[PDB]
């Protein structure tokens, strides 16, 4: 019903996103000459799958559990974004804005920790083709970008930085620089992940949907210093449209 | 192979001019009229492929326009550079006094 | 070095005319920029948003033009961004907004202007020092 | 920094957390930076903006007041932070200043006078102990009572 | 602890004017109690008796 | 290596401001011959008004083993900056005794200390 | 961690020796 | 974790028995000279 | 007599090594978990977001720390002063992470050492004694309450109470001083004075009582033979140590009274520790140490610098450095 | 090595302090 | 004065590491705990050697006797904190000697810093963090706070070097 935040405050639900029955399985009918609008996007993922970086061998690599220590500050919200149609039926999510990032920690078996930029920063997802309206079986796929995890202002232990901090080792002063380079010049990354939208619950009545999701992205390469991971990320989502 | 970036800028006409495609919009200051209105109006629209492109923004008024054309000569555009336009950091870019 | 009439000449209008202050005005602006000012324009900077300072190249480039006497306590009368597209008197203390700012209510017109040649004395005597912040400490 | 056209709700900071808001480990919505430590605050000027998950960012791009504005001015330049001869701010201020929020005087007096009457317990309730029984002027040497005790080893 | 507050939590005036009402109530309750009874033997043997 | 000299853009020439004793570490800032700074190596870049990328800093050596070389891409000239605030600059063996970079005492310091 | 190698050896000697010297001591006192 | 709260809650409310229990045992008595 | 009469006859007992007694019956269990719980971080706990800035600081042993520079890392900012025993994380990996055992020695060591304080108190009352040594130790341990659970409280947040490591000490020192000109602060003046002082005076008395040792022994042994454990004869001569102090200085500026000379040597630390403790819970509270900032002005206004002013240079340095990715905005309120 | 080394020399002064308390030399009143 | 002199020393020479500043840190905060202790001992174990109840009045320096107990304080000691002096002369000795003993360590490490022989550094700390952009423990913290406090002290602080720091080079953290 009407929550309060006095309801919610530390229960953890405040990083859950809102569900629809087992009986919301109806159909939004799209109005190919209205306009919309995603008027709140809900990503809450669940878990957090790092593939393993194997031996010379060329053998396999496999997507192994983590364990989250960052706590219940995971999830994506408050997205929204055009819903455009388009020529050919598909329908178009454009995200304009939001919290449509959070930095979480997992730890890997053997004690690695693995920081991440979850994000569907920049979002675009569309459906396939001729979609007359939205039902259980809708699946919207789409790509985002992810932006280097720490920004241009951070200054790692030593004070090096990109935008500010030393440029070299200072505590090292005659040291050979050319071993150090890589630890010492600072690179921000931008990188793409791609993520499918799986429509399961829909309100026709409301215009509220909800589903599961899969994103695949990059894990933080600390500003360049080493190689980043790459992460699955599993999830539920809710979104609600409105004619825009 | 390594370089930093934002050292490398300092060496473009961001190093000399107000970039509307990087800098932060606390520049603006600089110059009589900009800031904070055509600064807003600036930074949201884009980025821009010429200098001149600023002239073309919807909804300026034609004192707008006219501050615009005096203070072109203090403006430059340079390709855009993640590090220096993510993280909002064309709005705060950490700097106080 | 003392407080001689040269240091206390300023620009009284943008035309160019200017005014001498007393010592004993230039106290009063002091103590009324602490008792109206100070919490937030300390020193010459503006905590509240460190992109504004004091400092009278700043003032100068200011629409209108703020590094006068008569321009600064027009500000302080109906105060305006600084491009002087808004006037901000809802959220920065002024006559105009005396009731919501009641520390201006007592305020007479030689009061603004001691504060106000307060404003344009300081730099003059403490340089960089004045809207340069902690740097300058 | 909204006024000026950011996205305060997509602001990445540099540790990668937001820069104006972030979630508490709770999931609730809260401001960013070092204040993350206060989010359990509450106000009269800021629980408008409050959602049932916290902070509300269709609230904070729309339904900021001025007035609310003008009490964040105030109260951020009326922190209670000062020096023992009432300049106000922190420790590295310049004298201009003339100010220690009461909530400090107020804190800091009644802090030291609990203190020291946790102290004053214990010496009277000592004192009353050792009184009760006898013992409060010394040791009697006629009949010390660890001479009549075990050696420890 | 942080978020919970104990009594320092208390956040509106409804509460504030009730839990003077009890305190009233109890401490004259009390006041009465003690008038009326002498110490018990557990409590005798618990606590010293004197001034100090 | 050979004593460095530093230019800015217009020709003119520079000096590194020398590391005094006292200190550990110590910032890169060139000034002229009347000691108004006039380049240096900036830890915020936002606001930086002297880069060596701003300032067209070039670096040319006399005598020594670079006799007669300019440098002219800033890193380098960076490195060779950082080097110069230590005096003259030398190239070194780090290898034969794997040498950690750090400044030791010499034989004057530690009789001294005893 | 690219400590000192002669670390361990000094550490341990500068327990050592000393100590050796102390129990020598004591228990000489305690066999008179 | 659930039956560490609790088992913790026990334990520390054990020993903190104890403790009230123990002064309360005519603890003005256990001294040496005066038995009150 | 019956089970329960036994165990607190046991509990109060005089003839057991260590006493235990009530207060003994919570600083045991307390103590014991505190010191466990440390001495297994300080050498395996993985590394801890101090800030909550995602930025985890190494402090154990095993990641890369020696003695000095080790520590237990305080608790997460992004927990503030919220409780985060074991049972509310997740798991303990999140748990070590956001620093958990940092709360778990603090408390269960304050808990303990404030029933040290009181054993100090009971057993004092088993043996016939005066009752105030416990007063003594309540100096420094309102010192420990100041730097693990005050100065938190005031600051609103654990990850600024001090680090149990060495090199963690330093750096709370530092960032205090920058925060609160805490040299400038008077309690902590008082506090030097305090220790300072009794350093003095413990050498000085050592010194004079030492220097009046009655000749009870030879040359060939040590002159500690000379007194006898419970011999009821004084082995000094207090007149010739007075004889000695007073005219080194003036008659009436040395004790002749034994109890008198004592009670100044208790009193003395002990003030000066209270103060420093009440100095640091007060500057919980941001009442700061004086502020002489550009002070003195000269006849144009010219800033005259003082020491105060090159002081604030100093920490003006500590201020911008400390925690340098930790502040998003201009003023650093807590 | 170091590591085993500060907790070799921490495990020897716990036994010292064992050995220290109930293995001192008793005082004893003559 | 002296307190910038305290803030010099942190900055310049990292004398908080010094292993002679901490045992001269032990032999103060050890004299004035054996001070306190020994103080608070001898007024809580006296004698009644009169029947006021202000014990000053009951001493008398030409009296031969111990005024207060050496056995109870004694086996106090031992079942409070496991063991205790037993002789009166080797305690005031050691009470002598510790304070002393500290204040000559102090000494020692400060003729290492008229040469600038500091305990600065850890080799193997800094050769790591160097090359590990994650590695951070409180020494690294610090080191940045002392190079916080050289830049921002030193121009004022030895004018006769003419230090002229563009503010761009000042080393700062974000924002502040
Ligand atoms: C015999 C007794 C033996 C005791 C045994 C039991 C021990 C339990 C006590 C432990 C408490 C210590 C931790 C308290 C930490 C803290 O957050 O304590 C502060 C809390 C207040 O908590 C704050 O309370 C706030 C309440 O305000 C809320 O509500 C307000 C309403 O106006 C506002 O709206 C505000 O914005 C909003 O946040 C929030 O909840 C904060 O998150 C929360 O931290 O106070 C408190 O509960 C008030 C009492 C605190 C006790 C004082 C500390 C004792 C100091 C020991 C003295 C030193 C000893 C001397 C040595 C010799
Ligand atoms: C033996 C051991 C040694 C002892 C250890 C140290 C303890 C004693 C030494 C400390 C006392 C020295 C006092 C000297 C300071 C001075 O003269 O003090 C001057 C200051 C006032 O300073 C003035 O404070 C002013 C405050 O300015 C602010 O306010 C001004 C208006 O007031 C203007 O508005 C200005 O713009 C604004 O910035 C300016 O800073 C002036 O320049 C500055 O001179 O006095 C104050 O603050 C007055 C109120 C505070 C008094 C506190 C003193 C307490 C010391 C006793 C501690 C022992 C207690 C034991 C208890 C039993
Ligand atoms: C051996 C050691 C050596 C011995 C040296 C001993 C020196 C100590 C002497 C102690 C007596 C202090 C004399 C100095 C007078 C003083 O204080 O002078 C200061 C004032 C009078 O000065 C006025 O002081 C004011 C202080 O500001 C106050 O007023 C301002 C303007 O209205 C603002 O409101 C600001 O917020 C508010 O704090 C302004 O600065 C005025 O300009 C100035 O006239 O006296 C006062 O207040 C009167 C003080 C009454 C006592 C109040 C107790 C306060 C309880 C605080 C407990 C905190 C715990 C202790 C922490 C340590
Ligand atoms: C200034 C207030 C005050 C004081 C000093 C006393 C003092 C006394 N009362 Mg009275 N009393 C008061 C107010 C007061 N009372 C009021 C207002 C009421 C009405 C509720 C009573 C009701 C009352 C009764 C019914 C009795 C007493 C008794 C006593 C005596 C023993 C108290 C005792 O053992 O302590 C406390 C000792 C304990 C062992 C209690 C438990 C200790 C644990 C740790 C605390 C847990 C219980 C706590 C009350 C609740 C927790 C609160 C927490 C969340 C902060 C003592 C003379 C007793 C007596 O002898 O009467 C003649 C008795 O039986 N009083
Ligand atoms: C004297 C014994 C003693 C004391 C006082 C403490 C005290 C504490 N421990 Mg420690 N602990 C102890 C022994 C003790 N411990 C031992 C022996 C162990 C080893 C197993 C531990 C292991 C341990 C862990 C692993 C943790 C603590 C934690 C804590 C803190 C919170 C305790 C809590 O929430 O219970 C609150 C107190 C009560 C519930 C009792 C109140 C007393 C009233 C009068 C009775 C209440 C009845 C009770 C609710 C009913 C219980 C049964 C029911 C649940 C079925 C606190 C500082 C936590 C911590 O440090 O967090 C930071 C934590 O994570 N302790
Ligand atoms: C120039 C020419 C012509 C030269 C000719 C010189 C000439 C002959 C001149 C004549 C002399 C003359 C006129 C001199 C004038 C100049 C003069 C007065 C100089 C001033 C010098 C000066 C600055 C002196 C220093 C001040 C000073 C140190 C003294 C004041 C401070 C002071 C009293 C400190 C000590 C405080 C004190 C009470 C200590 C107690 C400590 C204590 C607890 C000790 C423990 C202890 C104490 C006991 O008590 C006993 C018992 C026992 C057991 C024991 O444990
Ligand atoms: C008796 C047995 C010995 C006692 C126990 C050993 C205690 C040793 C304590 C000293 C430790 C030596 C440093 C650590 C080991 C180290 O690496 O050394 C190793 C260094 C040698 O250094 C080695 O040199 C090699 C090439 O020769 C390489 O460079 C290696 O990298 C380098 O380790 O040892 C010496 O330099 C010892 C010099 C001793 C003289 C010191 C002069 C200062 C004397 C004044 C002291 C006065 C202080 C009085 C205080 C009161
Ligand atoms: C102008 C403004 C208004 C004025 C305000 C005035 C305020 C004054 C404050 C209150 C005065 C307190 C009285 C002293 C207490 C006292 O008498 O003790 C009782 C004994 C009895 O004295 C002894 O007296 C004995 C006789 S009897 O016991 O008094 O009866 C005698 O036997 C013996 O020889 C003799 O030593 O005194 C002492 O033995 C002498 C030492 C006195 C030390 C006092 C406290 C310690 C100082 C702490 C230092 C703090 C600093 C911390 C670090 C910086
Ligand atoms: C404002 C700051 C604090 C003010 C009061 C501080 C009390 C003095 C310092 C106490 C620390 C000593 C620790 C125990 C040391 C100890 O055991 O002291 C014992 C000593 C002498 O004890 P007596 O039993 O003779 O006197 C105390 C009472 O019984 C009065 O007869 O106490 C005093 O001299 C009290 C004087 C207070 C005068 C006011
Ligand atoms: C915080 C509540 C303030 C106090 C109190 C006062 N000022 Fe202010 N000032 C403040 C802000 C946030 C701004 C910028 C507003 C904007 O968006 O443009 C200002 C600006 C000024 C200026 C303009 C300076 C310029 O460089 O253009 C002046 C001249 C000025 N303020 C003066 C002033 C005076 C005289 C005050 C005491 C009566 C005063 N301000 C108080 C914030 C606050
Ligand atoms: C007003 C108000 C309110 C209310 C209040 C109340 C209702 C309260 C109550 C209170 C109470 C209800 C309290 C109680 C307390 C208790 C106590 C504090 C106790 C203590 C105890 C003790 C002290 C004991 C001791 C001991 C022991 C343990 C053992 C033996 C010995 C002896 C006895 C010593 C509120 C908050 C709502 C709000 C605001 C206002
Ligand atoms: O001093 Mn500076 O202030 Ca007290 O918080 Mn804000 O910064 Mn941070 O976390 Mn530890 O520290
Ligand atoms: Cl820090
Ligand atoms: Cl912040
Ligand atoms: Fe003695």
């Amino acid at each position: 019903q009407t929550l309060t935040y006095d309801d919610i405050v530390g229960t953890g639900l405040a990083n859950k996103c809102p569900t629809l029955d087992d009986t919301a399985r109806g159909a939004y009918p799209i109005d190919s000459s209205q306009t919309y609008r995603i008027a709140r996007l809900c990503l809450q993922p669940t878990t957090f799958l790092v593939k393993e970086e194997p031996k010379n061998k060329r053998q396999e690599a496999e997507f192994v559990p983590t364990k989250l220590v960052t706590r219940e500050t995971t999830s994506l919200d408050q997205i929204q974004g055009e819903l455009k149609v388009n020529s050919d039926g598909s329908l178009t999510f454009v995200e304009e804005d939001g919290i449509d990032f959070q930095p979480v920690t997992v730890q890997m078996a053997g004690g690695e920790r693995i920081p991440l930029l979850f994000t569907v920063k920049n979002l675009v997802a569309s459906t396939q083709p001729n979609v007359t309206s939205i039902t259980t079986s809708t699946d919207f796929k789409g790509e985002f970008n992810v932006p280097s995890y720490r920004t241009a202002n951070f200054l790692d232990p030593k004070g090096r930085g990109l935008a500010s901090g030393y440029d070299s080792a200072i505590a090292l002063p005659q040291a050979k620089e050319e071993e150090l380079a890589r630890a010492n010049v600072k690179r921000f990354s931008l990188t793409k992940g791609q993520i499918s939208l799986n429509v399961a619950k829909v309100d026709g009545r409301t215009g509220e949907i909800a589903g599961t999701f899969e994103s695949e992205q990059l894990s933080d390469d600390d500003m360049g210093a080493h190689e980043p991971h790459e992460v699955k990320i599993q999830g539920v989502f809710y979104a609600s449209i409105e004619p825009a | 192979e390594l370089v930093n970036v934002v050292d490398e800028k300092l060496g473009t006409a961001y190093g000399e001019k107000i970039d509307l495609n990087n800098t932060n919009i606390a520049a603006f200051i600089q110059y009589r009229g900009l800031y904070p209105t055509l600064a807003k109006l600036i930074v949201k629209n884009a980025p821009y492929e010429s200098v001149e492109d600023v002239l073309n923004i919807p909804g300026l008024t034609e004192r707008q326009k006219q501050i615009l054309r005096e203070n072109l000569e203090h403006f430059t555009v340079t390709e855009v550079e993640t590090a220096l336009v993510e993280g909002g950091d064309r709005y705060n870019n950490g700097l106080y006094k | 070095a003392e407080l001689t009439p040269e240091v206390l000449t300023v620009p009284l209008n943008s035309e160019g005319k200017t005014i001498t202050l007393t010592e004993k005005q230039y106290l009063e602006g002091k103590r009324l920029f602490q008792y109206a000012c100070a919490s937030c324009h300390v020193g010459g900077i503006t905590k509240t948003n460190p992109s504004l300072d004091l400092r009278t190249e700043t003032l100068a480039l200011a629409t209108p033009p703020r590094d006068n006497i008569e321009g600064l306590v027009d500000y302080m009368k109906n105060p305006t961004t600084y491009d002087g597209e808004q006037e901000i008197a809802e959220v920065h203390p002024s006559l105009r907004s005396a009731d919501i700012f009641p520390k201006m209510r007592n305020l007479t017109e030689k009061d603004l202007v001691a504060i106000a040649g307060h404003i344009l004395v300081e730099p003059k005597i403490l340089g960089d020092k004045w809207g340069g912040g902690k740097v300058y400490y | 920094d909204q006024k000026l056209g950011a996205n305060v709700g997509s602001a990445q900071g540099p540790t990668g957390l937001g820069k104006y808001l972030m979630r508490s480990p709770t999931g609730e919505i809260i401001f960013g930076g070092e204040t993350m430590r206060f989010w359990d605050f509450r106000g009269p000027w800021l629980e408008p903006l409050r959602g049932p998950n916290g902070l509300d960012l269709n609230k904070i791009k729309n339904d900021i007041q001025p007035w609310q504005e003008r009490r964040a001015a105030e109260y951020m330049t009326h922190a209670p932070l000062g020096s023992l001869n009432s300049v106000g701010g922190v420790a590295t201020e310049i004298n201009s200043v003339n100010f220690v929020s009461p909530r400090s005087w107020l804190a800091t007096s009644h802090f030291v006078l609990a203190f020291f009457f946790l102290v004053g317990h214990l010496w009277h309730a000592g004192r009353a102990r050792a009184a009760a029984a006898g013992f409060e002027k010394g040791i009697d040497r006629e009949s010390e009572p660890v001479l009549s005790m075990p050696s420890l080893d | 602890f942080g978020g919970e507050g104990w009594i320092v939590s208390v956040n509106n005036l409804e509460d504030v004017v009730g839990g003077h009402i009890w305190i009233g109530l109890i401490c004259i309750a009390g006041g009465i109690w003690h008038i009326l009874t002498t110490p018990f033997g557990w409590a005798r043997r618990a606590f010293i008796w004197s001034g100090e | 290596k050979g004593h460095a000299v530093f230019r800015n853009k217009e020709g003119e020439e520079l000096f590194v401001r020398r590391m005094p004793a006292f200190f550990e570490s110590f910032p890169v800032i060139l000034t002229d011959k009347n000691g108004v700074v006039k380049a240096d190596i900036p830890f915020r870049r936002a606001e930086s008004k002297y880069s060596f990328e701003q300032q067209g800093v070039t670096v040319s050596f006399y005598g020594g083993e670079l006799n007669g070389q300019t440098f002219t891409d800033p890193p380098t000239v960076k490195s060779y900056a950082r080097k110069a605030i230590f005096g003259e600059i030398f190239e070194f063996d780090t290898e034969t005794l794997n040498s950690d970079g750090i400044f030791r005492t010499s034989p004057r310091g530690w009789f001294t200390f005893a | 961690m690219e400590v000192n190698q002669l670390g361990l050896i000094a550490t341990a000697l500068f327990v050592l020796v000393p100590s050796v010297f102390l129990i020598i001591l004591y228990v000489q006192t305690e066999s008179q | 974790m659930e039956t560490l709260k609790i088992t913790v809650y026990i334990v520390v409310t054990f020993f903190v028995l104890l403790f009230v229990f123990g002064f309360l045992s005519g603890d003005p008595a256990r001294n040496p000279k005066r038995k009150d | 007599a019956n089970l329960w009469e036994r165990f607190c006859n046991w509990v109060t007992s005089t003839d057991n090594r260590l006493y235990v007694g009530w207060f003994g019956v919570i600083m045991i269990p307390t103590l014991l978990a505190a010191t466990i719980c440390f001495v297994i971080a300080f050498i395996a706990a993985p590394p801890v977001d101090i800030d909550g800035i995602r930025e985890p600081v190494s402090g154990s042993l095993l990641y890369g720390n020696n003695i000095i520079t080790g520590a237990v890392v305080p608790s997460s900012n992004a927990i503030g002063l919220h409780f985060y025993p074991i049972w509310e994380a997740a798991s303990l990996d999140e748990w070590l992470y956001n620093g958990g055992p940092y709360q778990l020695i603090i408390f269960h060591f304050l808990l303990g050492a404030s029933c040290y304080m009181g054993r100090q108190w009971e057993l004092s009352y088993r043996l016939g004694m005066r009752p105030w040594i416990c007063v003594a130790y309540s100096a420094p341990l309102a010192s420990a309450f100041a730097v693990f659970l005050i100065y938190p409280i005031g600051q609103g947040s654990f990850s600024d109470g001090m680090p149990l490591g060495i090199s963690g000490t330093f750096n709370f020192m530092i960032v205090f001083q920058a925060e609160h000109n805490i040299l400038m602060h008077p309690f902590h003046q008082l506090g030097v004075a305090g220790v300072f002082g009794g350093a003095l005076f413990c050498a000085m008395h050592g010194s004079l009582v030492t220097s009046s040792l009655i000749r009870e022994t030879t040359e060939t042994e040590s002159a500690n033979y000379g007194y006898k454990f419970g011999q009821e004869e004084e082995t000094y001569n207090i007149v010739a140590a007075h004889g000695y102090f007073g005219r080194l200085i003036f008659q009436y500026a040395s004790f002749n009274n034994s109890r008198s000379l004592h009670f100044f040597l208790a009193a003395w630390p002990v003030v000066g520790v209270w103060f420093t403790a009440l100095g640091i819970s007060t500057m919980a509270f941001n009442l700061n140490g004086f502020n002489f900032n550009h002070s003195v002005i000269d006849a144009k206004g010219n800033v005259i610098n003082t020491w105060a002013d090159i002081i604030n240079r100093a920490n003006l340095g500590m201020e911008v450095m400390h925690e340098r990715n930790a502040h998003n905005f201009p003023l650093d309120l807590a | 090595m170091e590591t085993i080394t500060y907790v070799f020399i921490f495990a020897c002064i716990i036994a010292l302090f064992f050995f220290a308390i109930f293995f001192r030399e008793p005082p004893r009143i003559t | 004065a002296i307190f910038r002199f305290l803030l010099f020393f942190q900055g310049f020479h990292n004398w908080t590491l010094n292993p002679f500043h901490m045992m001269g840190v032990a032999g103060v905060l050890g004299g004035a705990l054996l001070c306190a202790i020994h103080g608070a001992t001898v007024e809580n174990t006296l004698f009644q050697d009169g029947e006021g109840a202000s014990t000053f009045r009951a001493f008398n320096p030409t009296q031969a006797e111990e005024t207060y107990s050496m056995v109870t304080a004694n086996r106090f000691w031992s079942q409070i904190f496991g063991i205790a002096f037993s002789n009166k002369r080797w305690l005031h000795f050691f009470m002598l000697f510790v304070p002393v003993t500290g204040l000559w360590m102090s000494a020692i490490g400060v003729v290492g810093l008229a040469l600038n022989l500091r305990s600065y550094d850890f080799i193997s700390q800094e050769i790591r963090a160097a090359e590990d952009p994650e590695f951070e423990t409180f020494y690294t913290k610090n080191l940045l706070l002392n190079e916080g406090i050289r830049a921002w002290m030193a121009p004022q602080d030895q004018p006769h070097e003419n230090f002229v720091f563009p503010e761009e080079v000042l080393p700062r953290g974000n924002a502040l």
